[PDB]
């Protein structure tokens, strides 16, 4: 059959390329709630996740923006203590004290 | 103790760690890494230099670990029942996104959040080529740092503003610094070095489109021609067969042979033996798939039905002549669109492509504007006997059908062979 | 050669074939060969060549000599442009000056390669002269025509005598099973 | 079909050949106007081209 | 080095510019980071008008 040209164009209609657009940053990861649900759940339940997805989608950049917008309760200070001149051990102490 | 240093499980503790699988492996650190997540706890990596060096308690792995990679960096390592023990959260990214006003929204918010200074133009002109790129009508390419390079470019070239017309010079230039082969091919065209039909009628040849492997993104068109005589069923592919094609069956000489043998019944086998080549050997051969311009070259051939060729033929077919979408199909018809533009548009030129691909169906500015203009028409077609009817001007049905005249041929092919059984007999 | 099959082989069996249909198959078996070591053969391509000597040998048609023939081909017996053009055009040029120019050589090519045909200035003048000859050819059978000196249809057109060729190889060949009857 | 020799001519004919040329050097790129625009865009935009 | 110097890394404010053939270049474009950082490609028509 003869595709009309309706039929075949696909370029959405542009009414004014003189505007300048004003438009609030997306949510990261917009338009991949697969991902940022698994996202959620596996920072919501502390397990260890893994973003797949070919190449260039952005992927390391959202991440970190989208991680960077949570908020743990304040981690425990964590340091060596040494305990004699070999034995070195681990303390954790509240946040701020070490 | 004062000389540990921090590594990464240190920077995280109570936090995330983001690391990169392809990293992990090409670094056999993945083994070890393993081994800490498993345990819970790690000591930081001494050297063999040592005497006794320190007795370092291990440090607890307090962090949530988040790998990044991709699915062919994953698979390497989703073998093991520890991996999928430990990373039970698969959180993965679709290669598109949904083509919608919110997603075009969506990415002018996140453009504006890089810095481009867009109009309302030029992001529409964006969100199209990022459909383009995902050579989907309805799903736009989700490879944000794909359209975020073309945004760069684009405000390079329109002076840090996105305006339409400097996202359409980006994409123009993007396509240019990359023409050079296209254009010696349309100069070898031009010139008469490579001679392509692209109007009048002839028999058993038809333009096939084919994308370069020089170039594997662009299209261009292919003669294909298709020789008929008598003889056994046997159906020759002269590109598939020139070595290593005698006793490695082709998927595509399966399909086409399974065609004709089922499609034509009114001798005990076909009576035709059809020799089916690409000249110019530019042409990429898919010994996988059937080309429907195969299919439709090897009936013109048994028929002797005077193909058009202003029509360009493009799309795979399975053994029951249904037309399979193909790969690339914008590249195929632009390509097509390209050589008829440079040897003149004769206002009947075309491309005869699968109706699985209207959902692939973004086509550039000017094939679009030809085609608006009724100077390029592209048909749809579902089955190889359509396209047959759109190339040889005729229905398949009725008397001076076509396949009328396909089974006249195959009963002269016939005749031909019992007469050589007459001369093996007499 | 035992099994590969060669692109070359197979577009000129292709061309044979299908063109020339009044028997089950073609009853003649075609031996094409270089005379020579010299020769660097190309399995990837027909030469326009190797068809028309084909041709000449089923149909018993004596080709001028002089005429050297270039260019590939496609089983549809179209001619498709060569590379080295220049280099082959010049390279019979200076055999046929080498033995004299008889003012009848020439060199038969395609017509696709007239975008890449700038011949050196002794060529050019010998085809200026008359004494050198350049036929820009598309199908084989044009080729042929120029060879033989004759016409493809018509009466003792040079189709017909190679239909006649094939006609008697047939029957010599059934002349064989003739023998296997008896 | 016998090509003439007017048909083969293809060099450019010399209507005076003892004269010294002076031509202006011309721009980089000469003749690669894809590489040259390539190139500026480079430039312009500070890619690694 | 025993433990060599302390030394910051020198920050990169060039331009690189990879000038060679395209079977030179076909070794380098497997890489999702090639096509990433060197988005221009100056191709040179090997003939001109």
């Amino acid at each position: 059959m003869r595709l009309s040209y309706e039929a075949l164009e696909w370029r959405t209609p542009i009414e004014n390329s003189t505007e300048p657009v004003s438009l609030p940053p997306p949510p990261p990861f917009f338009g991949q709630e697969r991902a940022r649900e698994a996202l959620e759940l596996a920072i919501r339940g502390g397990f260890h996740a893994y973003l797949v997805g070919p190449p260039s989608l952005g992927k390391h950049e959202a991440l970190l923006a989208y991680l960077s917008t949570q908020s743990v309760e304040t981690p425990p200070d964590l340091l060596y203590v040494p305990l004699s001149e070999r034995k070195v051990a681990v303390l954790t102490l509240p946040s701020g004290q070490e | 103790v004062s000389l540990i240093r921090p590594g990464a499980v240190h920077r995280a503790q109570g936090g995330y760690l983001i690391l990169d699988a392809l990293s992990l492996k090409r670094e056999g650190t993945w083994e070890a890494f393993k081994r800490a997540l498993r345990n819970g706890q790690v000591e930081p990596v001494t050297e063999p230099q040592a005497p006794a060096g320190l007795e370092v308690e291990p440090f607890p792995i307090q962090m949530q670990v988040i790998l990044v990679g991709t699915p062919e960096a994953f698979e390497g390592l989703e073998e093991d029942p520890a991996f999928s023990e430990l990373f039970r959260i698969r959180a993965e990214f679709s290669p598109t996104l949904p083509a919608s006003p919110e997603n075009c929204t969506a990415l002018g918010g996140w453009l504006l959040a890089q810095g481009f200074q867009l109009t309302q133009g030029g992001l529409t002109r964006l969100y199209d080529e990022a459909r383009r790129m995902a050579e989907q009508r309805d799903r736009m390419d989700a490879r944000l740092v794909e359209i975020r390079a073309l945004a760069e470019e684009a405000a390079v070239l329109g002076g840090g503003l996105l305006t339409a017309e400097s996202v359409e010079q980006a994409i123009a230039a993007r396509e240019h610094r990359s023409f050079l082969s296209e254009e010696e091919f349309l100069r070898a065209v031009q010139e008469g070095v490579i001679r392509l039909r692209t109007t009048g009628r002839a028999v058993g040849e038809v333009n096939s489109l084919v994308v370069v492997e020089a170039a594997p993104y662009w299209g261009r068109p292919a003669r294909l021609t298709a020789r008929a005589a008598p003889g056994r069923d046997h159906l020759i592919s002269i590109d598939r067969e020139a070595g290593l094609g005698g006793q490695i069956f082709h998927k595509a000489v399966l399909t086409l042979a399974g065609y004709l043998r089922s499609r034509y019944i009114e001798h005990g086998s076909l009576p035709v033996t059809i020799s089916l080549a690409f000249e110019q050997n530019y042409v990429s051969i898919e010994g996988d798939s059937a080309g429907l311009a195969e299919l439709v070259a090897a009936l013109s051939a048994i028929g002797n039905l005077p193909l058009r060729q202003d029509l360009a033929v493009t799309g795979a077919v399975d053994q029951t002549g249904k037309v399979l979408a193909v790969g690339a199909i914008n590249a195929k018809v632009e390509g097509f669109f390209r050589v008829c533009k440079a040897l003149g548009l004769s206002g009947t030129q075309g491309v005869i492509l699968p109706e699985a691909n209207l959902a692939n169906l973004t086509l550039r500015a000017e094939v679009l504007e030809a085609v608006r203009a009724g100077q390029f028409h592209i048909y749809a077609v579902e089955t190889a006997e359509q396209a047959l009817e759109i190339l040889a001007g005729a229905r398949m049905e009725g008397f001076r059908g076509l396949q009328e005249k396909i089974r006249a041929g195959l009963e002269a092919f016939a005749r031909l062979e019992e007469g050589h059984d007459k001369e093996d007999r007499e």
